[PDB]
RNA sequence: GCGAUGAUCACCCCUUCUUUUUUGAAGGGGUGGGUACAAAUGGCAGUCUGACAAGU
């Protein structure tokens, strides 16, 4: 209803503290991100490959345009 | 039929009502009537199978195919049926030949013990201990608890020797014992 | 990494009927409808609650386009337990059966699709999910099946064709509730692969917008995906 | 025949 | 020759390793023994 | 449902259904009423009935038919939407089966599991087999070494139940002259002990399952051929019948095997076999499951091989006519000039000598 | 020392190591994301807290952006650097087993009866 | 109103006030393991090569 007091305001603040601080545990640190997140583009590029598509995209769109 | 799979669980009861019900599109009240007096309408499956058959979702299988399923189905009752004869012909035998060790603990129970064993012979002439070991992988007997088990594989050890080497065994003794 | 013997905690995801498999990895995970089986081979999570065994089957991102979306971060989804989904395009279960887990037993999925041989595996999955409506046919003309449709909340697209905007249109008009929910999966290449995917996504905005579909937020799929994208609109009929 | 034997790609 | 090898094989290959060269010390250790008596 | 079926494809391709023309003649009384059809196409077909109505197809009705279909549970009082969606729900599949051409008699799931019935059925017959043959063995055990066979092992218990019948009881239909002779010889110098009819009661019956089981199998067994003409004919002439459903069962479906190349279903059944020679440096395998075809047993020697790698490659092109094609022709027409072939084939490579004359 | 039909196994079978492995493991979002407004005032006064009703936090974390409402191990994220680093060894063992094949196949082919020139045009009968 | 026809014998969930005062008051569940049966489109686990061959 709306009806939140000041008091009310501050327990729920905490909760979103609380809820929130457990939540970085799994969220895990920042550096190892730094190491896995160079390995993870690395492991996608091979996989995913499209280096010929972005190559494709290039010579249709040179091959549509008018030569002088 | 997917549906009547799960309105009647018990397999048993599954192949009778396959047995009458060959094909869900035939519908009739006289058949409801039929398979409402197959096990009891309290379940109220009889009044489901009419509406789930008429609207349900297995494929209608070949004429050939429903042959199969009601001569396979047969042949699930007949075995249940023979399964039941013999039930009671090992009763009967048991306590024939080991009545004292019948009554004390069980026909089925017994039979197992003797099977365990190997022979009545050899389950004689085991000590208690070894006989308590003995259906201790199948809890046949069963720390107060294991004291009666202990006490009770001592009472079948003697059991069991009065049946083996009694040419005409008697119950009088498995009674009191 | 997630083997069959490890152990996993999950936890829901913001959208409701989805969930997160936290551990050493995180996995995109939605309740198993039909336990016991999966339905193209997807890994399966068990869990014991009071005990009753709950599955769960594993989303895959590459596999699915809208799992994509959601490791993307899409702010509304309107596909939610207790809604009616309309999907056009419905190659086979792979997806379908995922969004047959979000709506729920009261929920159902209508599943559109017109080619034959993949429509006999649609038809066996919807045998195991009873809520899946398999509906075979041309979504060009959705007069053709308005015997087996009622309205839906909302209206999930992966058709991969030129005039694919038409198809929403004439889905949405017929079957879509007002302010119910639009969402497409959009491929550049298949529009129109000479101009830049940035270009077509923009011209399929301004159908949708003619069409009377508000769009809401637009996500492209990189980098499970190249060239596509997810579009979230509201159908304002007034 | 193990000793004949080589291993590689160690993993 | 060469081959590359799963997880349990290598285990098994390196104790029979083990083995063998506990079982030449065992053995390689009682002929003197007895060669000096 | 079937005439759901019959209807509601009416609707689809746009013809007025004699239910439909019963129903809107009812309403002929009414002169000069305008009629709201949600389709053109159904208006129009409506039109040619000479009906007295206005029929009005546009697109402003279709606001009508939004508020109809949207509160229609409530608009039809009686029935809930649950029963809708699981009415909706069978007419889906049944429409679903009908465009896809479905045909209950062309169903590949049923081989894979007749066959794997099969086995399950020979080695349960299997088991209760040996114990009769202990069981009854104990009134008279030397019945296990003259007869083998298990359906003749129990049909004998059935004739003759104790070996005092057995002087008097013929055995000719069960078993040849020398065979039923030496049974009766055994039968009075014979080790066992006497049996109660009780005891013989329940052995007869054993007996009676044993006899039952062994028809049973017969059936089936010829319910698998059935089912293999049908579903895939070209491979029944090539392969056979039951090389064939093995074949499609180890693939899991007709179209995994049909993708598969020939030289995978050249070798299907010895992936133990493979594996291990193509991991040692050593020979492979080059018959699989096909070992057991007709055509490679008659070959000889070397000829075995390469007639399996021949009839490997025509048994994909018979196989994936039989998969992938839309209008078959249960003949089994294209599998019927390919042994021609690999019967040419073996003719040539069998005429061939390789000592010098 | 080895022959190709072994060599073309072993890498069949980090092929597929290597697309079980890949599937197990997670990763980020790359794709770009963009909001439809109204006006231009709506546009001004868009901020990505009240869009989401999230936290600064939770705007960062487009994965599992729960909502305000809603929220209302070194040797652990260790591990999770080497799972990412054995498909990486999958896929380099995979291209090294790719590298020695062709080079089987070449040494094969040029074994091949050929006219071999570098090969010269001619249609084998 | 006993017993040789047999007794006995894995893990976790001092402080405050006060006193005629050396006195009074307040603070069953989950894990783990063993036996038997069933299911998995779960794992081991990856489906041979590819142009000549036979005759005068």
């Amino acid at each position: 209803e709306g009806t939140l007091t000041d008091h009310e305001r501050k327990y729920l603040n905490k909760l979103i503290k609380r809820n929130s601080q457990n939540l970085r545990s799994w969220d895990l640190e920042e550096e190892v991100r730094d190491e896995l997140e160079d390995i993870q583009q690395s492991i996608l590029k091979d996989t995913v490959s499209t280096a010929n598509t972005d190559r494709s995209k290039r010579r249709r769109f040179k091959r549509k345009q008018f030569k002088e | 039929f997917p549906e009547l799979a799960k309105l009647v669980p018990d397999n048993y009861t599954f192949a009778k009502l396959v047995l009458f019900i060959k094909d869900k599109a035939s519908l009739n009240d006289d058949s409801l009537h039929d398979l409402a007096a197959l096990l009891n309408e309290d379940s109220g499956i009889a009044q489901r199978v009419i509406d789930n058959a008429r609207i349900s979702m297995g494929q209608d299988i070949s004429e050939t195919d429903m042959e199969n399923v009601c001569v396979f189905a047969q042949r699930v009752a007949s075995l249940a049926d023979y399964r039941r004869q013999l039930y009671d012909y090992l009763c009967e035998k048991m306590h024939t030949v080991a009545p004292n060790l019948s009554e004390l603990i069980g026909e089925v129970i017994g039979a197992r013990l003797i099977s365990h064993a190997g022979s009545l012979t050899n389950l004689s002439k085991q000590a208690a201990s070894t006989v308590q070991i003995l259906g201790a992988e199948k809890a046949l007997f069963r720390k107060n608890k294991g004291r009666i088990s202990r006490y009770l594989a001592n009472k079948c050890s003697m059991a069991s020797r009065i049946d083996n080497y009694s040419e005409e065994p008697s119950n009088v003794f498995g009674s009191v014992l | 990494g997630a083997r069959g013997g490890a152990k996993v905690v999950i936890e829901p995801h913001r959208h409701a009927g989805v969930y997160i498999a936290r551990g050493k990895e995180d996995l995109l995970v939605t309740k198993n409808m039909a336990p016991g089986e999966s339905v193209y081979g997807e890994k399966r999570i068990s869990v014991e609650e009071p005990p009753t065994k709950v599955e769960y089957r594993v989303w895959n991102p590459f596999r699915s386009k809208l799992a994509a979306g959601i490791m993307g971060g899409l702010d509304e989804l309107f596909i939610a337990p207790g809604k009616k989904v309309l999907y056009l395009g419905a190659a086979s279960g792979t997806s379908v059966s995922h969004v047959s887990d979000v709506v729920g037993p009261e929920g159902v999925v209508y599943a559109v699709e017109f080619s034959h041989r993949p429509g006999r595996e649609l038809i066996s999955m919807a045998k195991k999910r009873p809520n899946i409506i398999p509906i075979i046919e041309d979504a060009r003309h959705p007069q053709k099946y308005r015997m087996l449709i009622g309205m839906v909340d909302c209206v999930f697209a992966d058709v991969a064709q030129p005039d694919q905007a038409r198809i929403i249109a004439l889905n949405s008009h017929m079957f879509l509730k007002d302010q119910g929910g639009v969402v497409i999966s959009i491929k550049a290449n298949c529009i129109d692969s000479t101009v830049d995917a940035e270009t077509v996504f923009a011209r399929e905005v301004q159908k949708l917008r003619e069409e009377r579909i508000k769009p809401l937020e637009q996500l492209t799929l990189e980098p499970y995906e190249r060239d596509h994208c997810i579009v979230v609109g509201r159908y304002m009929r007034s | 025949e193990d000793e004949d034997e080589e291993e590689v790609l160690a993993m | 020759r060469a081959v590359v090898l799963g997880g349990d094989e290598k285990k098994a290959r390196s104790f029979i390793q083990k083995v063998l060269t506990i079982s030449k010390a065992k053995d390689s250790k009682r002929k003197e023994q007895k060669a000096s008596q | 449902a079937a005439n759901a079926l019959e209807e509601a494809n009416s609707i689809i391709e746009g013809k007025v259904s004699s239910q439909l023309e019963k129903l809107l003649e009812e309403i002929k009384k009414d002169k000069k009423s305008t009629l709201i059809v949600s389709e053109t196409k159904l208006a129009n077909a409506i039109n040619k009935l000479g009906l007295n109505f206005n029929v009005v197809s546009d697109a402003v009705t279709l606001d009508i038919y939004r508020a109809i279909k949207e509160y229609l549970p409530e608009l039809l009082p009686g029935m809930s939407d649950n029963d809708l969606s699981k009415m909706s729900l069978g007419l889906a599949h049944s429409i679903g089966r009908h465009k896809l051409k479905f045909s209950a008699d062309k169903v590949d799931v049923m081989i894979i599991q007749a066959i794997a019935l099969l086995d399950d059925l020979d080695k349960e017959l299997n088991t209760y087999a040996m114990r009769c043959k202990e069981w009854y063995g104990w009134h008279f055990p030397e019945l296990a070494k003259i007869v083998t066979d298990s359906v003749a092992y129990a049909r004998i218990i059935l004739t003759m139940g104790i070996r005092s019948k057995a002087s008097e009881t013929d055995l000719s239909e069960i078993l040849p002259e020398e065979i039923e002779e030496r049974v009766k010889t055994a039968a009075e110098v014979s080790m066992g002990t006497e049996i109660t009819q009780t005891d013989l009661d329940n052995i007869n019956a054993l007996a009676e399952q044993i006899v039952e089981f062994a028809a049973y199998r017969e059936q089936l067994s010829n319910y698998l051929s059935a089912r293999m003409k049908a579903i895939a004919p070209n491979l029944t002439q090539l392969v056979g019948e039951l090389v064939g459903a093995r074949l499609i069962a180890h693939s899991g479906s007709l179209i995994s095997l049909a993708k598969s190349p020939a030289s995978t279903i050249q070798i299907l059944g010895a992936e133990k076999a493979l594996f291990r020679a193509l991991k040692t440096k050593h020979d492979t395998p080059k018959y699989g499951l096909l070992y057991h075809a007709s055509l490679v047993g008659q070959a000889t020697g070397k000829n075995k091989g390469k007639i399996a790698r021949v009839l490997a490659a025509k048994a994909a092109v018979s196989l994936r006519y039989d998969a992938l094609a839309e209008d078959r022709d249960d003949s089994g027409d294209i599998g019927l000039e390919s042994r021609a072939k690999v019967e040419n084939r073996l003719s040539q490579l069998e005429g061939r000598d390789l000592r010098t004359t | 020392t080895q022959d190709s039909n072994y060599v073309r196994t072993l890498r069949q079978i980090e092929l597929k190591k290597l697309e079980k492995g890949a599937k197990q493991l997670m990763f980020k979002s790359s794709g770009n994301h963009t909001i439809f407004v109204d006006s231009r005032e709506k546009m001004n006064e868009f901020t990505p807290e009240k869009f989401f009703n999230t936290t600064s936090e939770m705007v960062n974390r487009s994965e599992n952006r729960l909502t305000k409402d809603q929220l209302a191990k070194e040797s652990l994220d260790k591990k999770k650097l080497k799972k990412f680093k054995q498909v990486k060894q999958h896929l380099q063992r995979e291209t090294q087993l790719k590298q020695v094949q062709q080079r089987m196949d070449a040494q094969r082919e040029l074994l091949k009866k050929g006219s071999k020139k570098k090969w010269k045009k001619q249609r084998k009968r």
